[PDB]
Parts: structure tokens; sequence; C-alpha cells
């Protein structure tokens, strides 16, 4: 539902409940597998602004599942979805779930 | 003398044991030993943290600190904390406590800050 549309892709921001098993993200990993989703990730990031060190935030380092995904908690939030507020109008996180920003690389925005 | 943190305390005057920089955010790369021990094997040692308390939060895999019932690494755990809450207070069961702190390559926070003292 939430999504932008770029070229026969799209990058879909959900909101899920149970935890993940991601590992940490490694940045300079994660910007030499796949700079598109760090790129995105830190044109985000900075509207983000400050997010919490005791918040998890996890990675795929995946091609084929490319994920990233914030921790919603009661200091993540407020920051979070100012920002999510910046690009959807319809996603209003809350307390003790998840925001995962997954890229597709041939399913779009439909 | 070289050691930037840790080191073996005599609990007969109470002090604190602070993460590397506390207030500030602990450096990267840490791993800190304590022993705090009391004058005689009959006293035993009780820690109590400060409110603030931010240690970065993975299930503790990262940065996380660790107290144990002894001397040694090895002796039983009595807690291993990370995030935001402050742990409860710890009461020693023999005389002997051991303390460390381990910090990772990436984030930080303020860290931690105890003071240990003789119960009673
Ligand atoms: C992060 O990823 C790089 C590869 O880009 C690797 O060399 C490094 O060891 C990783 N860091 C950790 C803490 O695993
Ligand atoms: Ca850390």
């Amino acid at each position: 539902q939430h999504c932008i549309q770029h070229n026969h892709s799209s990058i879909t921001f959900s909101l899920l409940t149970n935890k993940s098993d991601l590992e940490k993200c490694n940045f300079t990993r994660l910007q030499a597998v796949d700079r598109v989703i760090f790129d995105l990730f830190r044109e985000f990031h900075h509207r983000v602004g400050d997010f919490p060190v005791t918040s998890d935030l996890k990675c795929s380092h995946n091609t084929s599942y490319r994920v990233i995904e914030y921790e919603v908690t009661k200091e993540s939030l407020p920051r979070l979805q100012e920002a999510v507020s910046t690009l959807f109008p319809d996603l209003h996180l809350s307390e003790d779930r998840f925001l995962q920003i997954q890229a597709h690389d041939d399913k779009n925005c439909t | 003398l070289g050691s930037p943190c840790g080191g073996r305390l005599n609990s007969k005057d109470a002090g604190y044991i602070t993460s590397p920089g506390y207030p500030q955010d602990y450096p990267s790369h840490q791993n800190c030993e304590w022993i705090v021990y009391a004058p005689e094997p009959n006293q035993k040692i009780v820690l109590n943290f400060n409110p603030h308390f931010e240690i970065e939060k993975h299930d503790c895999k990262y940065d996380f600190i660790e107290i144990r019932d002894g001397d040694s690494e090895s002796a039983d755990l009595l807690g291993k904390h990370c995030g935001n809450i402050a742990p409860p207070t710890i009461i020693s069961s023999g005389s002997m406590l051991y303390i460390r702190f381990t910090s990772d390559y990436a984030r930080q926070g303020a860290g931690f800050s105890l003071r240990y003292e003789i119960f009673k």
C-alpha cells in the first residue's frame, strides 16, 4: 500500500509485529552489496534524524531479500513517524512493532 | 598499569564503577573487567545502578554489562544487561563480584554507572 514507484521496481514501507531474525546493519557491507538500498536508507535516515542507540536497526545484506528494518519503540516512534509522514500520509506507526523497508527489483507499486 | 579501564577495588569504602566516559558515550571496542571484594569473607557486596542507563540493545549481543558471582569470568551469571532500563539492585552471594563491560565497533550510548558497597 505505502510504496514509491521507480523503473520496474518499487520500495514498500510496511509495519510488522513479530521479531525478525535479522542481524545488525553493517553499513560498509550493506553499501558494497547493494548501494540502492543504502542511498535510499541515508535519504530516509537524514529525515529520521536522531535514532536511539537502544532501538534495534537490522539489515538483510541480501539481494534477493533486500530489507532494512527499524524497531518502533517509545523513543523510536516520534522521529520515525515524523519521517514516514513526509512520504506517506496513511502510515501511522505504533509502539512494539517494526517498520521494514523492502526493495523489490521487478515488482512495481501497483 | 596500562589498562584504560577496570581493576580490583576494595569495597570497605563505597565507590562507583562506570562505563569509560559516562555519562558521555562510551568508546568502541571496549573490554573492561572489574573485581570488587569485601575486606573480610563474611561480608557481601551490593550494587545499585544509576537510572541513567544507555547501552546498545540487540538481545545484548554487542554492547552489554555482565555481573557474575565470584572472581573469575566463569562464576555463576547474575545478569547480562543492555538497553534502556537500569538493572535492579544486585546483592553478592559470596564476597567477590565480577563485572565486565563490552563494546563493539559500531554504535554507542551513554553507558552505565553503579555504586558498590558492603551490604547492611
Ligand atoms: C562489516 O562488513 C565488512 C565487509 O564490508 C567486514 O569486513 C567487517 O568485518 C564487518 N564488520 C563486522 C563487525 O562484522
Ligand atoms: Ca555498540
